[PDB]
């Protein structure tokens, strides 16, 4: 049972890596996008 | 009887050994702490929720604009390890439960953010 | 009586941890689905960035 | 704080579409509906702060309707989920069901099957537990498990088909529950699934299908040959073939002594016993 | 609710690029492709609600192609994932594979090797079970694991890739992948299996010294495998092939089965080793 | 597919800042740098589809540099991480290090990548000192972020590398921080103290662990540590070896413990000589 649990947890390590990375990239892209909409609002005024 | 005692000693040796081996429960739990910290992702997701609120308001405005003894000792050590292994099964179950609820929350939050971003992108497309 | 107690304790740890196997099942599928979502989220974030940039340029 | 009744009143005034000659001079009615929806959301927020949860749900429903009129269907789905949360925390199961149905329709129309399935499952849970509409709960679990099986989410779909099969078996649809258990087995290749399949077959008085299920389980994965569940299924099949209900009850007691029979198993075994006893009475 | 066939016809009518004089006065064709893509998506959501999964998948493929023509490659990949979804659920494995191929190409083209690898693994799974395309599935698993390396999905993919390679007659390369798995997983249980499997692959390649050194490596490097009944089994297999006595080999297989049931992979490899002893028996006369 | 070489060439041609009189009529040079970066990213993608990974990394470095001139530092950091990936997959560890250093500078994420940088320094380049620095600094960055478990991983790596590097006292101090796995931390602390000819501090570490943590009190590790302290106080190197073999028999000594135990034995034998 330990073997099955540890191996499966070995598998889940990539999911955790990918999730951290993907959400991190998304956060930065959203930050840039919000900044762009801020500058756009500044211009339309 | 000497043969039976020899077989018993051999099997207690193997038993202690496998018990030590399972005691993998550590690499699992240590890494689960590692990935627990990685899922605490949640920080990024909260920040996106705030920043999508900001995007909503901005873009809305944009649109508006001897042999016996060895058996005994091996059983002693097997007991010690097995007690500790029981603790590890209990705690691993607990941590999986907590992380499962956390992952469900992460799940719903990420999809909500995905939808809100598609919404804002579409409404930016028409401006 | 010690050996029987040890056997019982081992059996109980086996039970707890069979349940753990099922729990990490649910966690593993959870992690696959969440990977697909954050993949989607990264796409949508990049697209939102690009659309906001394009509106910023159009208006400028 | 603003009065939520006042906010809803202003929302209703703003939510009137431009009719007649005024339609030629008024811009798109979308903006009016957006503003009415924002006002309704504000009223819902104020109600939720006042723990007047059902009123908050109603205000969210009005907001979602205005959002649908505005063309912002995704906003409407999210607001229906908010109305849902308010109703469920308020114990108003019926309005909660309606909110999830609207939201799931919006989500499925937009290709968001994952969210639609999550909420269709929660809808099934509300139908099963608070409203006891077991049929529509079965339908919810089936449809949403299919939606997950599309997304490759095997473990979800398996939970879903477990719930669907359990409710079907409790509802007397033994054959269909056994078929769903076959799907679960195939997707998981589990001991519990083999046992439950066989039990459904016994409740359908088809001991031959139960024996084939036992042999399949024994052959395809070794953990079944040696499990208590396989032995118990064999023993039940033997009792059913022998038409002797007391032996079946003894086997149930033994198995209860080593692994507690949950409520579902007790029900199925009771109906199997009833079929045996009915056959015994019919032969006298 | 609109007729999906009418929506598809409208999309096809709108999907014609501007040609000749009208192109000088008509704006970018991106808008027309966007409209066709939206409309095919609507028609497909309709088909999909009717459980007509194959038609929904075909409409998804059409919309994805139109989106590719529109320049929105990410949305084309998402629509390909939808096409895949309805094809696999509809039992059409080949069209599901085609969607996976288009999707993965888009994804690697966008720097998203991750998703490409996940969907390459799904593609290899579909190939192995439904279409029995073993070589191309082997390639898919290898590429998925490589991109994953670029730890665990790669470890999983390498396990399956080595499994298919060894069962397919390619013992040496499967053993090399098992060595890669050993090196990546060192520092445990997966290792306990790896050493045995590597030895089995090399013993199927008639290199008894290779199985011997593999077992010795497992014994010296991994204390677990050193003590594991897998190591004693691999020693016993090595001995039985060394003496060239198929009977003791058969008894060792039975003994191994009695306590841990043997898997189809190991049965095929050990049957190949026994049949190699029978080829040796022919090599005697 | 476009030729990546031509895309790069177009990127440099666009990437020339406006000089002299033309600067008065040209808008912000940011847009030119953005377009050159886009061309470089395209070239990097094309190389990377070809498995010409090092060229893809170089193109990403050029793109990140153009992004830095544009003022889009966040994109520069992401692109440096892309260049890093290409180099690490390409076996070019030096350019991978350079990429993470630049990226961690922009980010200061910095802790995640500073740890990965430490791993490259440790395993591929064997620059143990600056890897130790990486682990220390990035564990501190986690400690600020209240990520205890990660920071503990970091200080484990830092302390192990320090102890292997002869900095026994500093490793013992990091083990004190890690204590404040616990049984293992106690053992390692004592061991470093023994490598510093510090038997009394080992005795106190043992006493601290025994009194404060019951699981360590009765553990094999505490028993091993007392036996080692007793041998060291006795100047009895063969007894130390015997205890080591016993503990190896019941609990395999990893390479780190073996190295430190050999150092302790050598210090005893040197006092004997």
């Amino acid at each position: 049972l330990f073997n099955d649990m540890e191996e499966l947890v070995i598998e889940q390590q990539e999911n955790v890596d990918v999730i951290d990375k993907n959400v991190e990239d998304a956060q930065l892209d959203v930050e840039q996008g919000v900044g762009h909409t801020d500058k756009a609002v500044k211009s339309a005024r | 009887i000497k043969f039976t005692k020899q077989s018993s000693v051999a099997s207690t040796r193997n038993t202690l050994k496998m018990a030590q081996d399972a005691e993998a429960g550590m690499n699992t739990l240590g890494m689960l702490g590692h990935q627990s910290e990685q899922l605490n992702v949640e920080g990024n997701l909260d920040l996106m929720k705030v920043q999508n609120k900001v995007a909503d308001e901005k873009v809305a405005e944009l649109k508006k604009l001897e042999m016996e003894l060895e058996i005994d000792r091996n059983l002693d050590q097997i007991q010690q390890v097995s007690n500790r292994l029981k603790k590890m099964a209990l705690t691993t179950g607990k941590e999986l439960d907590s992380q499962q609820k956390r992952l469900n929350n992460i799940e719903e939050s990420t999809d909500d953010l995905d939808i809100n971003l598609h919404m804002n992108t579409n409404r930016l497309a028409g401006i | 009586s010690r050996t029987a107690e040890l056997q019982a304790e081992i059996d109980d740890t086996v039970g707890i941890m069979r349940d753990n196997i099922n729990k990490v099942a649910e966690r593993g599928e959870r992690l696959t689905s969440i990977e697909d979502k954050a993949d989607n989220l990264a796409v949508s974030a990049q697209g939102f960035k690009r659309g906001a940039n394009r509106v910023r340029k159009a208006m400028w | 704080m603003s009065d939520p009744v006042e906010l809803l009143k202003r929302a209703e005034k703003k939510g009137v579409p431009s009719s007649g000659f005024m339609k030629l001079f008024s811009g798109s009615d979308s903006y009016k509906f957006e503003e009415a929806a924002d006002l309704c959301v504000q009223a819902a927020t104020i109600y939720r702060l006042r723990k007047e949860l059902n009123l908050a749900g109603d205000s969210f429903l009005k907001a979602a309707d205005y959002q649908k009129k505005a063309g912002n269907e995704d906003e409407a789905g999210n607001t229906y989920v908010e109305a849902y949360k308010c109703f469920k925390s308020g114990g108003n199961s019926v309005n909660a069901v309606d909110s999830l149905e609207n939201a799931i329709q919006i989500f499925t129309h937009r290709g968001q099957f994952r969210r639609g399935a999550n909420f269709k499952f929660e809808l099934g849970e509300i139908l099963e537990n608070d409203l006891h509409d077991y049929a529509k709960a079965i339908d919810c679990y089936e449809l949403a498990g299919e939606w997950y099986a599309q997304d490759q989410s095997v473990a979800l779909s398996n939970k879903c088909f477990i719930k669907c099969a359990d409710l079907k078996a409790l509802d007397g649809q033994y054959i269909e529950a056994s078929d769903i258990y076959s799907k679960l087995i195939k997707s998981s290749m589990l001991k519990d699934y083999f046992l439950k399949k066989g039990l459904c077959q016994l409740a359908a008085t088809d001991a031959v299908a139960a024996a084939r299920t036992l042999q399949e389980g024994q052959s395809e994965d070794p953990n079944f040959a040696d499990s208590r569940e396989s032995n118990f299924l064999k023993s039940l099949i033997d009792a059913v073939n022998e038409g002797d209900s007391e032996q079946l009850s003894e086997h149930c007691k033994e198995f209860d002594n080593f692994m507690r029979l949950d409520k579902w198993k007790i029900t199925i075994l009771n109906k199997i016993k009833e079929s045996i006893q009915q056959q015994e009475d019919d032969l006298l």
